[PDB]
């Protein structure tokens, strides 16, 4: 499966921003789509993610601050930013998985990437 | 929707399970209270036992003599004989009742049915004599005929007995199916319980269960409000003044597509119907017939009886309407038949579209649960373990049934299981595109892993009462009393 | 069918004797069992008589019928006998192969035990 991220944009503090994954491929409901950003400072870490049963899944501090959502018209996934502040400045990117473990958080249990989009906010 | 649609459902399936074993109990009840009011030593209504068939088993033969003469009764009019069949090869079950009776085979020239004079005493001289009768093969609904012109002759005679030539009577069985049409004048047949005795076959045991439970359920549940479908049959009771002015109707009819030797039984029960007379269900009477133990045989014997209904459902709905205050449960029950059978066609096609695993798993543990429902309680009726292996026939049935009504529903080189070959397609073709479709792992999310488990775990429990099943049959445990004596009589020939 | 009995012996006007005649073969819960009060040389006449079924037939009051209804055999007791009740007895039995109908006739009797006193 391809993963195309595109969206982003630079806004003040409290903005409202959407960002959206394309893929396409021979299935795209069995995937599971999760969204992961990655900071200079620190390593990448999981904040919202979805699973192949439409169930929502978030982080600390994301269960109301993020809603994620997906569509099969047009098979991609959509995030969106809600209340950005500046220590939320990070890279996206978005995974696809197939066949996984119980644990969905590790970097490492997703075995697709996608190329991501940058999203900075200053004030 | 979905879920919905399966809560709905379920809770109609169960309401009415509850209303029919009500009506059970209450009819059950009625008729001990009937009983419990049986003087002793009790023969104020004459039998005459009339025993019809056609290509018996020798033996089937010969253990359904013994058994009809071991039946104690206070006074029987006669027994009549009458096979369908006169060929050479057609003698042997004709030696046969010369060993058990006396020799009065007394072959007529021709079958009555056609016959100018439609008289009894053309072909029979004396009436204590036990006459048979061997008739040219041309249907078994002619060979009835001749047996009730038999047994109306007598003026003596106030009430007949129908068993089949297969079928095994009981010491009391007589006794039970003539008491009660005596005491209600309003009452004038009553149909007898049957039973299967070979049940080594996965088939023919879940066919044996099937038959008790719709014995004890829905025969009960018609008996209460006393509008009995299908009441002749083998163990039937019949009184003389309706079958005496309705065999010309039930003899004179015409069909379009008639089996070479089927036998009438709805049509019987419908004529009767029409009179207004009510009609009783006993389950004190025990009849033992056999079953079909091959799944095509099956099959074709449920497209027939699924033709013959839906053959007969014009006239059903007539009969409730001479009733007064009676009959609205059975147009209600013919009416649910159709639409419970239109409903699950719809669920079947609608789960096998959308093909969602949270659907399919919710509706097959429903019914699940209410197969284990109807299986405990027919354990409890029956005080039998036995019953528990009834979940298993719900495979069965929507394997057969199905396309034995597509099929009986579209009639109205063999060309007969061609529809169950396209149904069987048909549905594997939607069992591999669910598969298919659905092939992932996601043991996060807690609605996947929930379905998985609830999958594994019906399996598993299907799994085990396979192997139950599988080691009884070793065991010889899951074997009838009845059929270890038939089976070591016949090693003992 | 064979149906063979013993019993028999002194009589006394006060005395009671027993007969139990026993039979080989199944009854088939349809035959009449029946005693006859002398051998049919000269005169022979019905005593007793009752279904396996069920049911009864005296000639009374003075005859009891009993069936073990296990076993296929029955006894009879006697009592209050006299001199010209005493004589042999047959307990035969009649098939119901024929008819159903109680012909009361020893002709329509087929099986007939050995007369013992
Ligand atoms: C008597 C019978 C008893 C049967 C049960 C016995 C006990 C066994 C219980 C478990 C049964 C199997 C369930 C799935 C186990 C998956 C285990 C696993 O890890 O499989 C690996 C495989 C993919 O492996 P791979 O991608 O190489 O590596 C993954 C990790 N990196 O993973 C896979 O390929 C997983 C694929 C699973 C697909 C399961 C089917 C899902 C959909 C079912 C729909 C059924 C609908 C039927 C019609 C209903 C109509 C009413
Ligand atoms: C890839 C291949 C080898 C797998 C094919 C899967 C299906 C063909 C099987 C699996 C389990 C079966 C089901 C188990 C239970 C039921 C309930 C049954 O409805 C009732 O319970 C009626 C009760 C009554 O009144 O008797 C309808 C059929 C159904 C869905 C069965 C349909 C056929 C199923 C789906
Ligand atoms: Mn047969």
């Amino acid at each position: 499966v391809q993963l195309v991220e595109s969206g982003g944009g630079l806004v003040q503090a409290g903005g409202s921003l959407k960002v959206s994954c394309a893929a396409s491929g021979r299935a795209f409901k069995t995937y599971r789509m999760a969204w992961f950003r990655q900071a200079p400072g620190k390593e990448r870490e999981f904040v919202s993610g979805i699973s192949a049963l439409e169930t929502t899944y978030y982080a600390d501090s994301v269960k109301g601050r993020f809603t994620i959502s997906r569509d099969n018209t047009k098979n991609t996934v959509s995030l969106q930013m809600d209340s950005l502040k500046p220590e939320d400045t990070a890279v996206y990117y978005c995974a696809a998985r197939r066949y996984g473990g119980t644990d969905y958080t590790t970097t490492g249990s997703y075995d697709y990437w996608g190329q991501g989009t940058q999203v900075t906010v200053s004030s | 929707s979905a879920v919905w649609g399966i809560s709905v459902y379920g809770v109609f399936v169960l309401g009415f399970y509850i209303a029919q074993i009500v009506f059970s109990e209450f009819n059950r009840m009625r008729l001990s209270d009937w009983i419990s009011l049986r003087p002793d030593n009790w023969n104020a209504t004459r039998v005459a036992v009339i025993i019809a068939g056609y290509r018996e088993d020798p033996f089937m033969f010969k253990k359904c003599l013994e058994s009809v003469r071991d039946s104690e009764y206070g006074n029987v009019a006669r027994l009549i004989c009458v096979i369908d069949g006169d060929e050479e090869e057609d003698l042997k079950m004709a030696e046969i009742y010369k060993q058990v009776y006396n020799d009065n085979v007394k072959k007529p020239g021709v079958v009555l049915c056609e016959s100018e004079n439609k008289n009894g005493s053309t072909i029979d001289s004396d009436v204590s004599k036990n006459i048979c009768i061997l008739q040219p093969h041309r249907g078994k609904r002619e060979s009835l005929y001749t047996g009730f012109q038999l047994a109306s002759m007598d003026p003596s005679v106030h009430a007949v007995v129908l068993i089949d030539s297969d079928t095994v009577l009981e010491k009391n069985a007589i006794l039970e199916v003539v008491y009660p049409l005596s005491c209600d004048p309003n009452i004038k047949a009553v149909a007898g319980e049957c039973k299967i005795w070979n049940t080594d076959t996965i088939l023919s045991m879940l066919v044996s269960w099937r038959y008790f439970s719709a014995f004890n359920v829905e025969r009960g549940a018609q008996s209460l409000w006393k509008t009995v479908q299908c009441v002749g049959g083998p163990l039937g009771a019949y009184t003389i003044d309706i079958i005496n002015e309705i065999k010309d109707p039930w003899i004179t009819q015409t069909f379009l597509g008639n089996k070479c030797t089927y036998g009438d039984n709805r049509r019987l029960t419908n004529e009767v119907l029409m009179r207004g007379k009510k009609i009783v269900y006993t389950p004190f009477a025990v009849g033992w017939s056999d079953s079909p133990t091959n799944v095509m045989r099956y099959i074709v014997q449920q497209t027939r009886w699924s033709k013959s209904w839906c053959r007969e459902i014009w006239y059903t709905l007539g009969s409730a309407w001479k009733h007064g205050f009676s009959g609205i449960y059975l147009a209600f029950e013919c009416m649910y038949q159709i639409m419970y059978f239109f409903l699950v066609m719809y669920l079947f096609s609608y789960i096998a579209i959308k093909a969602d695993i949270r659907a399919q798993t919710a509706t097959v543990l429903v019914s699940t649960l209410v197969t284990i429902i109807k299986s405990s309680y027919l354990a409890l009726r029956a005080k039998n373990l036995k019953a528990f292996y009834f979940v298993l026939y719900t495979y069965v049935y929507f394997f057969c049934m199905i396309p034995a009504r597509i099929t009986a529903m579209f009639t109205m080189w063999a060309k007969q299981f061609l529809i169950t070959y396209m149904w069987w397609a048909g549905v594997l073709a939607a069992g591999v595109y669910s598969i298919v479709d659905n092939w992932y792992f996601d043991w996060a999310d807690i609605q996947y892993r929930f379905a998985l488990v609830g999958i594994c775990s019906y399996l598993v429990f299907v799994s085990i009462v396979l192997v139950i099943y599988l080691i009884g049959k070793i065991t010889t445990w899951n074997y009838t009393p009845l059929q270890k004596e038939l089976i070591e009589e016949r090693y003992l020939h | 069918v064979q149906l063979v009995e013993s019993g028999g012996g002194l009589v006394q006007a006060g005395g009671s004797l027993r007969l139990a005649c026993a039979a080989s073969g199944r009854i088939f819960s349809s035959d009449t069992l029946a005693w006859f009060r002398r051998a049919p040389g000269k005169e022979r006449e019905f005593v007793a008589a009752s279904r396996w079924s069920g049911g009864g037939t005296d000639y009374k009051g003075r005859f009891t019928f009993s069936r073990d209804n296990t076993r296929n055999t029955m006894c009879l007791e006697m009592n209050s006998l006299k001199p010209e009740d005493t004589a042999v007895y047959y307990c035969a039995l009649r098939t119901a192969r024929d008819s159903y109908y109680y012909t009361r006739n020893p002709t329509g009797y087929d099986y007939w035990g050995q007369g013992t006193q």
